[PDB]
Protein backbone atom coordinates (compact mmCIF):
# COMPACT_ATOMS: atom_id res chain seq x y z
CA UNK A 1 0.00 0.00 0.00
CA UNK A 2 2.53 2.35 0.62
CA UNK A 3 4.30 1.94 -2.47
CA UNK A 4 0.92 2.97 -4.59
CA UNK A 5 0.28 5.71 -2.39
CA UNK A 6 3.88 7.14 -2.94
CA UNK A 7 3.65 6.50 -6.58
CA UNK A 8 0.07 8.22 -6.75
CA UNK A 9 1.22 11.24 -4.24
CA UNK A 10 4.48 11.61 -6.64
CA UNK A 11 2.69 11.15 -10.24
CA UNK A 12 -0.17 14.09 -8.65
CA UNK A 13 2.14 16.60 -7.05
CA UNK A 14 -0.54 19.14 -6.27
CA UNK A 15 -1.57 17.00 -3.21
CA UNK A 16 1.21 18.15 -1.30
CA UNK A 17 0.20 21.55 -1.16
CA UNK A 18 1.46 25.59 -2.36
CA UNK A 19 4.58 24.98 -0.17
CA UNK A 20 5.68 21.96 -1.65
CA UNK A 21 4.16 22.05 -5.68
CA UNK A 22 7.83 22.94 -6.60
CA UNK A 23 8.10 25.84 -8.03
CA UNK A 24 7.61 29.02 -6.22
CA UNK A 25 7.02 27.02 -2.84
CA UNK A 26 8.50 28.34 0.11
CA UNK A 27 9.03 25.39 1.87
CA UNK A 28 7.60 23.40 4.64
CA UNK A 29 9.28 25.65 7.11
CA UNK A 30 8.30 29.37 5.34
CA UNK A 31 4.23 27.54 5.26
CA UNK A 32 4.51 26.67 8.81
CA UNK A 33 6.05 30.53 9.84
CA UNK A 34 3.04 31.28 7.73
CA UNK A 35 0.61 29.82 9.23
CA UNK A 36 1.81 31.25 12.43
CA UNK A 37 1.35 34.34 11.31
CA UNK A 38 -2.30 33.68 9.45
CA UNK A 39 -3.15 32.65 13.31
CA UNK A 40 -1.63 35.21 14.99
CA UNK A 41 -3.88 38.04 13.05
CA UNK A 42 -7.82 37.63 13.38
CA UNK A 43 -8.84 38.85 9.79
CA UNK A 44 -6.98 35.97 8.06
CA UNK A 45 -7.73 33.20 10.95
CA UNK A 46 -11.54 34.10 10.64
CA UNK A 47 -14.38 34.78 8.59
CA UNK A 48 -14.79 38.59 9.15
CA UNK B 1 10.75 19.93 -20.43
CA UNK B 2 10.93 22.79 -17.91
CA UNK B 3 8.73 25.42 -19.91
CA UNK B 4 9.09 27.69 -17.13
CA UNK B 5 12.72 28.90 -16.83
CA UNK B 6 13.23 31.35 -19.14
CA UNK B 7 15.60 29.25 -20.87
CA UNK B 8 14.40 25.50 -21.97
CA UNK B 9 15.90 23.06 -20.08
CA UNK B 10 15.65 19.11 -19.80
CA UNK B 11 15.41 17.31 -16.62
CA UNK B 12 13.77 14.76 -14.64
CA UNK B 13 10.20 15.73 -13.18
CA UNK B 14 7.23 14.41 -11.95
CA UNK B 15 5.42 16.05 -14.53
CA UNK B 16 5.67 14.11 -18.15
CA UNK B 17 6.47 15.45 -21.55
CA UNK B 18 5.53 13.87 -24.52
CA UNK B 19 8.83 12.64 -26.63
CA UNK B 20 8.49 11.32 -30.55
CA UNK B 21 11.69 8.78 -31.20
CA UNK B 22 12.90 9.88 -35.06
CA UNK B 23 15.02 7.10 -36.90
CA UNK B 24 18.36 8.18 -37.86
CA UNK B 25 20.09 5.01 -39.37
CA UNK B 26 19.81 1.33 -38.93
CA UNK B 27 23.44 -0.34 -38.26
CA UNK B 28 22.82 -3.66 -39.44
CA UNK B 29 21.64 -2.31 -43.06
CA UNK B 30 24.44 -0.04 -43.98
CA UNK B 31 26.86 -1.12 -46.74
CA UNK B 32 30.13 -1.51 -45.85
CA UNK B 33 32.01 0.67 -48.20
CA UNK B 34 29.37 3.46 -48.89
CA UNK B 35 28.40 6.96 -48.10
CA UNK B 36 26.10 7.51 -45.87
CA UNK B 37 24.86 10.69 -44.21
CA UNK B 38 26.75 11.93 -40.66
CA UNK B 39 30.40 10.48 -41.64
CA UNK B 40 33.79 12.50 -41.53
CA UNK B 41 35.77 12.18 -44.95
CA UNK B 42 37.84 14.02 -46.83
CA UNK B 43 37.52 15.48 -50.60
CA UNK B 44 40.66 13.84 -51.88
CA UNK B 45 41.22 15.82 -55.26
CA UNK B 46 44.13 14.93 -58.30
CA UNK B 47 45.42 11.59 -58.62
CA UNK B 48 48.00 13.54 -56.36
CA UNK B 49 45.54 13.05 -53.74
CA UNK B 50 45.43 17.20 -52.43
CA UNK B 51 42.84 17.40 -50.17
CA UNK B 52 40.40 20.35 -49.85
CA UNK B 53 41.19 22.06 -46.38
CA UNK B 54 42.00 25.30 -44.68
CA UNK B 55 45.23 26.92 -43.72
CA UNK B 56 47.23 25.88 -40.92
CA UNK B 57 46.82 27.04 -37.44
CA UNK B 58 48.50 30.28 -37.24
CA UNK B 59 46.12 31.65 -34.91
CA UNK B 60 44.02 34.10 -37.29
CA UNK B 61 40.06 32.91 -37.12
CA UNK B 62 39.67 34.82 -40.53
CA UNK B 63 42.69 33.32 -41.98
CA UNK B 64 41.21 29.98 -41.05
CA UNK B 65 38.41 31.00 -43.32
CA UNK B 66 39.71 30.56 -46.19
CA UNK B 67 39.42 27.11 -48.43
CA UNK B 68 42.05 26.06 -50.82
CA UNK B 69 43.59 22.64 -51.73
CA UNK B 70 46.53 20.77 -50.15
CA UNK B 71 48.51 18.25 -50.64
CA UNK B 72 50.85 16.04 -48.42
CA UNK B 73 50.72 15.75 -45.09
CA UNK B 74 47.59 17.65 -44.57
CA UNK B 75 45.85 14.30 -46.03
CA UNK B 76 47.23 12.65 -42.62
CA UNK B 77 46.30 16.01 -40.61
CA UNK B 78 43.07 16.79 -38.78
CA UNK B 79 42.44 19.89 -40.94
CA UNK B 80 41.02 17.96 -43.86
CA UNK B 81 38.37 16.02 -42.22
CA UNK B 82 34.74 17.86 -43.64
CA UNK B 83 31.68 15.73 -41.57
CA UNK B 84 28.75 15.66 -44.20
CA UNK B 85 25.40 16.72 -42.86
CA UNK B 86 22.03 16.05 -45.22
CA UNK B 87 19.04 19.03 -44.72
CA UNK B 88 16.65 15.96 -43.24
CA UNK B 89 16.77 14.98 -39.20
CA UNK B 90 14.85 12.02 -39.81
CA UNK B 91 16.89 9.35 -41.66
CA UNK B 92 19.51 11.36 -41.40
CA UNK B 93 21.88 8.45 -41.61
CA UNK B 94 20.75 7.01 -44.97
CA UNK B 95 23.08 6.65 -47.72
CA UNK B 96 23.36 9.55 -49.74
CA UNK B 97 22.51 9.62 -52.88
CA UNK B 98 23.08 11.13 -56.44
CA UNK B 99 21.50 14.49 -56.30
CA UNK B 100 20.65 15.09 -52.13
CA UNK B 101 21.59 18.54 -51.06
CA UNK B 102 23.97 18.19 -47.77
CA UNK B 103 25.85 20.48 -45.42
CA UNK B 104 29.50 20.04 -45.23
CA UNK B 105 31.28 21.30 -41.82
CA UNK B 106 34.95 21.66 -40.78
CA UNK B 107 35.17 19.21 -38.19
CA UNK B 108 38.13 21.65 -36.34
CA UNK B 109 36.87 24.52 -36.71
CA UNK B 110 32.92 24.20 -36.14
CA UNK B 111 32.28 26.17 -39.67
CA UNK B 112 29.91 25.09 -42.61
CA UNK B 113 31.39 25.77 -46.49
CA UNK B 114 29.12 28.14 -48.26
CA UNK B 115 29.12 30.77 -51.06
CA UNK B 116 29.55 34.81 -50.82
CA UNK B 117 27.47 36.50 -53.48
CA UNK B 118 31.25 37.58 -55.11
CA UNK B 119 31.24 33.88 -55.61
CA UNK B 120 33.93 32.94 -53.43
CA UNK B 121 33.93 30.02 -50.60
CA UNK B 122 33.99 31.31 -47.13
CA UNK B 123 33.38 29.70 -43.97
CA UNK B 124 30.89 31.47 -41.47
CA UNK B 125 28.93 30.02 -38.48
CA UNK B 126 25.50 27.93 -37.52
CA UNK B 127 24.08 31.53 -36.92
CA UNK B 128 24.52 32.44 -40.28
CA UNK B 129 24.59 29.09 -42.57
CA UNK B 130 21.74 29.44 -44.74
CA UNK B 131 20.60 26.28 -46.48
CA UNK B 132 20.29 28.67 -49.84
CA UNK B 133 24.12 29.80 -49.01
CA UNK B 134 25.33 26.64 -47.68
CA UNK B 135 23.68 23.60 -49.78
CA UNK B 136 26.28 21.60 -51.73
CA UNK B 137 25.03 18.47 -54.05
CA UNK B 138 27.17 15.32 -55.58
CA UNK B 139 27.08 15.12 -59.32
CA UNK B 140 27.65 11.58 -60.82
CA UNK B 141 28.32 13.98 -64.15
CA UNK B 142 29.53 17.11 -65.56
CA UNK B 143 25.81 17.15 -67.31
CA UNK B 144 23.81 20.17 -67.24
CA UNK B 145 20.67 18.32 -67.04
CA UNK B 146 19.68 17.32 -63.27
CA UNK B 147 17.51 14.98 -61.97
CA UNK B 148 14.85 17.96 -60.30
CA UNK B 149 13.59 16.94 -57.07
CA UNK B 150 12.53 13.26 -56.00
CA UNK B 151 10.32 11.94 -53.06
CA UNK B 152 12.42 11.42 -50.17
CA UNK B 153 12.62 6.96 -49.12
CA UNK B 154 11.93 6.50 -45.75
CA UNK B 155 14.91 4.11 -44.66
CA UNK B 156 18.21 3.40 -45.40
CA UNK B 157 18.21 3.61 -49.44
CA UNK B 158 20.56 2.39 -52.03
CA UNK B 159 23.96 3.20 -52.44
CA UNK B 160 25.44 4.92 -55.01
CA UNK B 161 28.45 6.66 -53.74
CA UNK B 162 31.41 4.19 -52.83
CA UNK B 163 34.32 5.37 -51.21
CA UNK B 164 37.35 5.98 -54.04
CA UNK B 165 35.96 3.93 -56.65
CA UNK B 166 33.08 6.61 -57.18
CA UNK B 167 33.94 10.08 -58.88
CA UNK B 168 31.66 12.77 -57.61
CA UNK B 169 31.49 16.47 -58.20
CA UNK B 170 30.37 19.40 -56.37
CA UNK B 171 28.16 21.87 -57.62
CA UNK B 172 26.03 24.54 -55.36
CA UNK B 173 22.70 24.04 -55.52
CA UNK B 174 20.95 27.18 -56.30
CA UNK B 175 23.51 28.77 -58.11
CA UNK B 176 24.40 25.70 -59.90
CA UNK B 177 28.27 26.56 -60.00
CA UNK B 178 30.74 23.92 -59.97
CA UNK B 179 34.26 23.72 -57.14
CA UNK B 180 37.17 23.61 -59.21
CA UNK B 181 40.74 25.21 -58.66
CA UNK B 182 42.03 28.42 -59.93
CA UNK B 183 44.86 26.67 -60.80
CA UNK B 184 46.85 30.15 -60.77
CA UNK B 185 49.90 29.82 -58.10
CA UNK B 186 52.45 23.27 -50.20
CA UNK B 187 51.00 24.37 -53.45
CA UNK B 188 48.39 26.50 -51.27
CA UNK B 189 46.39 26.23 -54.67
CA UNK B 190 43.20 28.36 -54.62
CA UNK B 191 39.94 26.26 -54.93
CA UNK B 192 36.68 28.24 -56.89
CA UNK B 193 33.39 28.10 -57.73
CA UNK B 194 32.48 27.97 -61.09
CA UNK B 195 29.87 26.80 -63.44
CA UNK B 196 31.85 25.53 -66.40
CA UNK B 197 34.36 24.28 -64.73
CA UNK B 198 38.07 22.29 -65.46
CA UNK B 199 37.92 19.44 -67.54
CA UNK B 200 39.63 17.65 -64.47
CA UNK B 201 37.29 18.17 -61.71
CA UNK B 202 36.61 14.58 -60.20
CA UNK B 203 36.75 14.21 -56.67
CA UNK B 204 37.32 10.55 -54.51
CA UNK B 205 35.55 10.42 -50.95
CA UNK B 206 37.69 8.65 -47.95
CA UNK B 207 36.53 7.82 -45.03
CA UNK B 208 37.85 8.93 -41.89
CA UNK B 209 38.61 6.36 -38.97
CA UNK B 210 36.27 6.96 -35.69
CA UNK B 211 39.11 7.63 -32.98
CA UNK B 212 40.40 10.42 -35.59
CA UNK B 213 37.17 11.56 -35.98
CA UNK B 214 36.57 11.90 -31.91
CA UNK B 215 39.48 13.35 -31.87
CA UNK B 216 39.00 16.38 -34.19
CA UNK B 217 35.84 16.85 -32.40
CA UNK B 218 37.21 16.88 -28.93
CA UNK B 219 39.98 19.21 -30.42
CA UNK B 220 36.88 21.55 -31.54
CA UNK B 221 35.39 21.70 -27.93
CA UNK B 222 38.24 22.14 -26.48
CA UNK B 223 39.68 25.03 -28.07
CA UNK B 224 36.36 26.64 -27.86
CA UNK B 225 36.29 26.08 -23.86
CA UNK B 226 39.81 27.37 -23.87
CA UNK B 227 39.31 30.33 -26.13
CA UNK B 228 36.04 31.66 -23.75
CA UNK B 229 38.68 31.40 -21.21
CA UNK B 230 41.30 33.23 -22.13
CA UNK B 231 38.87 36.07 -23.14
CA UNK B 232 37.29 35.79 -19.52
CA UNK B 233 40.96 36.59 -18.26
CA UNK B 234 41.42 39.37 -20.89
CA UNK B 235 38.47 41.33 -19.63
Amino acid sequence: NANVVVRLLIRRPECFGPALRGEGGNGLLAAMEEAIKIAEDPSRDGPS
Amino acid sequence: LSYGNGSLHVDAAFQQTLWSVAPISSGSEAAQGYLIGGDVLRLLHGHMDECLTVPSGEHGEEQRRTVHYEGGAVSVHARSLWRLETLRVAWSGSHIRWGQPFRLRHVTTGKYLSLMEDKNLLLMDKEKADVKSTAFTFRSSKEKLDVGVRKEVDGMGTSEIKYGDSVCYIQHVDTGLWLTYQSVDSIQRKAIMHHEGHMDDGISLSRSQHEESRTARVIWSTVFLFNRFIRGLDA
